RNA sequence: GUGAAAUGCGCAGAUACCGGGAGGAACGCCGAUGGCGAAGGCAGCCACCUGGUCCACCCGUGACGCUGAGGCGCGAAAGCGUGGGGAGCAAACCGGAUUAGAUACCCGGGUAGUCCACGCCCUAAACGAUGCGCGCUAGGUCUCUGGGUCUCCUGGGGGCCGAAGCU
């Protein structure tokens, strides 16, 4: 049905699974994808080649709906943060640019036990 | 503040009373308008429909202002703070210009001598009242009307407010002292502030008189009658109910809804 | 490579709305930037800073900007 | 704050010859001062201890001189504090 | 009495009229509080850094005045009372402290 | 989500993205081997009230000093009382894991509490494990903060290396 071929795509890598969602130039969704859409799950979901294969899945996928160009937008660390930008550029769609944009508190609210490791 | 006794007597030892600070230098209610003898009366064509209620210290009634938006555009000086047997708020006593006086429920920080008055116009300060459009989202307030022209229904109890929390059309969403969320109409007046005597809740009532005074008569439980009497009712020597907790008249008493579930209040309340 | 202090003329790090003077000290993920780069002294970096505080308030300064091509 | 002038004025009030700054009889009624100023302060602001160390320091100096004075002087140590209004 | 420069920022989206009130009432505000006017400076409509109620945009005014310490913490809140005034800011007033001196 | 998992959430439409709103806590960068405070301790911005401190000018008082049994005040966190708040986090508590066992360590939840006010409580690796005041006895190095007829000289404070000496 509805094609736009200047769209726009979101990369969440967190430190167990990476995750790209694809929308339109104001941010709603077309299609996404992750180590989870690809055979892998588990902390192989994690894994920067999950990160890729998604990556490429979730282009594939944006591809059918008319997508050429997309502007790149990342939060937050994770192995298969950079494998994913890679796996973007050289794949069909032409990286307009890329932004990060991991969101980051100016003293919170207090984290975790585990992440408040940092006294 | 409360007044706390000394135990001279058992009783008086738990027993404390409010501070009159609140109200001071006037006490004999205004004969005006104030007064129309109150009736006490705790039951309707016969029967006793509420329970556990008479008794306690003669009353008269004092006739407040509920509707302001008669006198709009008129100021009134804040002339006294005085006591209401027949609710928890006081009031104040204020002469208009107009000559006229009347009573409102009693705004917190409210202090003789104060000019009051209310419209559209209104500045945004105590005391003073108006639509609740006028009124910046974010401000407390209290005295609420519902609908429009109906007078003030919301926000009346001692230490009471709500909060403007946003527009939405001819209509305005409030937090209400319950906690709910209901949109009222912007025309639906109401004053600025809450409404103080808000150590209210902290009397201790001290001994079963008094609650006499306040004419509360004893209130007997339920499994404590015979099973005529009430649900719980009978068992030999002392009971566990033996499910679930119900009123005298059988209804479940722990949980159960009762609001009207198709009722037109509905799609205006969100709590 | 450029210390931000010496490009610049007599400029007044007291002023919260030299919104051009100021904007220089903000890297280009908005942060207040270190003496490492400003080359002020320890007292000039605080009544700088201070200012530049301000500044974000009044809405001048961006308290942060995303990063553009990383 | 205390201004200048309020300063002022309670100096050359308090003085044994126009220009003595110093002085016991002065340096009392400076504290006094002070003292009555930030006394009414902690009056307010009750949790303010920080403030109210001072005020115990200060309280001291004004004993220790007044001790000073009395020793010398009881003449003008009567004049001092009734004209003053102190002795708790 | 103490210097001051007050800031204050409205709506962008005025009519010049509506613009003139809010202004006028300004100066009984700063009037009534016990503020001398000093300087003044109309830097008007600018663009923000971060949106402001909606808008990337707001009209700024700028004020030197000369008042009683004490009534200044009420200006600035009969000052925020109004929709349109979004911000407000007081700040005890001391001169230029220049780098490259 | 982990070590890998599982509990758990999700086709009743979650995660990922966008817009609009609510609420509470803590203030990124600046920020440091930095500063302030008698100590505990004190960090977004603004205004008001207020304590201690430092430099310079050699003007005033004229030993008015030091210490301090007892008294009096302050005293982190936890905890208590009354009432308000409660987003995040989290003793107890429950689930999943692991393990011989696992009343733990790791994971999913979660109640007090954490926050506000007011009043209690009075402890601590409350540590520099070094009581207060004064005088005297090489310097080197970098740093914060003041004063100078400002390659430097002088005063106050914070670290490092070390004469004599002490151990």
């Amino acid at each position: 049905k509805r094609q736009v071929a200047s769209g726009r795509a979101y990369i969440h890598a967190s430190y167990n699974n990476t995750i790209v969602t694809i929308t339109d130039p104001d941010g709603n969704p077309i299609t996404w994808s992750s180590g989870g859409v690809i055979g892998y799950k588990g902390s192989r979901k994690g894994t920067p080649y999950a990160a890729q294969l998604a990556a490429l899945d979730a282009a594939k996928k944006a591809m059918a709906y008319g997508m050429q160009s997309v502007d790149v937008i990342v939060r937050g660390t994770g192995a298969g943060r950079e494998q994913a930008i890679r796996a973007l550029q050289a794949s069909g769609l032409q990286v307009k640019s890329i932004v990060d944009d991991t969101p980051v508190p100016h003293n919170g609210c207090r984290p975790k036990k585990k992440f408040r490791k940092a006294s | 503040a409360v007044k706390k006794f000394k135990p001279y007597t058992p009783s008086r030892r738990f027993m404390t009373v409010a501070d009159f600070s609140e109200i001071t230098k006037t006490e004999p209610e205004k004969s005006l308008v104030k007064p129309l003898k109150k009736t006490g009366g705790r039951n309707n064509q016969g029967r006793i429909t509420v329970r556990f209620r008479g008794g306690g210290h003669k009353r008269l009634y004092r006739i407040i202002d509920f509707k302001r938006w008669d006198k709009v555009g008129i100021p009134a000086k804040v002339a006294a703070i005085e006591y209401d047997p027949n609710r928890s708020a006081r009031i104040a006593l204020l002469h208009y210009v107009d000559g006229e006086k009347r009573y409102i429920i009693a705004p917190d920080g409210l202090q003789v001598g104060q000019q009051v008055v209310a419209g559209p116009d209104a500045p945004i300060q105590v005391g003073n009242a108006l639509p609740l459009r006028f009124i910046p989202v974010g401000t407390v307030v209290h005295a609420v009307e519902l609908e429009p022209k109906k007078g003030a229904k919301l926000a009346r109890a001692a230490g009471t407010s709500a909060q403007i929390q946003g527009r939405e059309g001819d209509y305005v969403i409030l937090r209400l002292p319950s906690g709910e969320l209901r949109k009222v109409h912007g025309e639906c007046y109401a004053t600025v502030g809450a409404v103080g005597n808000a150590d209210h809740k902290n009397i201790v009532l001290g001994k079963a008189g008094r609650s006499r005074w306040l004419g509360r008569r004893p209130h007997v439980r339920g499994a404590a009658m015979n099973p005529v009497d009430h649900p719980h009712g009978g068992g030999e020597g002392r009971a566990p109910r033996g499910r679930p907790p119900a009123s005298p008249w059988g209804w479940q008493t722990k949980g159960l809804k009762t609001r009207k579930r198709r009722k037109p209040s509905s799609r205006f309340i969100i709590a | 490579k450029a210390k931000v202090k010496a490009t610049l003329g007599e400029f007044d790090l007291r002023d919260y709305r030299n919104v051009e003077v100021l904007k220089r000290f903000l890297s280009e993920t908005g942060k207040i930037l270190p003496r490492r780069r400003t080359g002020l002294s320890a007292k000039e970096q605080r009544i700088l800073a201070k200012t530049i505080k301000r500044a974000r308030i009044l809405g001048l300064l961006p308290f942060t900007e995303k990063l553009v091509r990383k | 704050p205390i201004t200048k002038e309020e300063k002022q004025k309670v100096i050359q009030e308090f003085a044994r010859f126009p220009g003595d700054t110093g002085s016991t009889e002065v340096q009392v009624a400076l504290l006094t001062l002070r003292i009555n100023r930030l006394s009414e302060h902690l009056k307010v602001h009750k949790k303010d201890h920080h403030s109210h160390r001072g005020l115990l320091m200060m309280v001291g100096q004004r004993r220790r001189l007044l001790r000073y004075l009395q020793r010398e002087d009881p003449e003008r140590y009567r004049a001092l504090i009734e004209k003053l209004g102190i002795r708790g | 009495m103490r210097r001051y420069e007050v800031n204050i920022v409205l709506n962008p989206n005025l009519d010049q009229s509506q613009l003139a009130l809010e202004k006028e009432i300004i100066q009984r505000a700063l009037e009534n509080y016990g503020a001398r006017v000093e300087k003044v400076e109309e830097l008007g409509l600018r663009r923000l850094a971060y949106p402001i109620a909606k808008d990337p945009q707001g009209y700024f005014l700028w004020y030197q005045v000369e008042m009683p310490e004490d009534r200044v913490n009420d200006l600035a809140r009969e000052l925020r009372i109004r929709d349109n005034v979004r911000r407000v800011m007081v700040v005890k007033s001391q001169e230029p402290f220049l780098a490259n001196a």
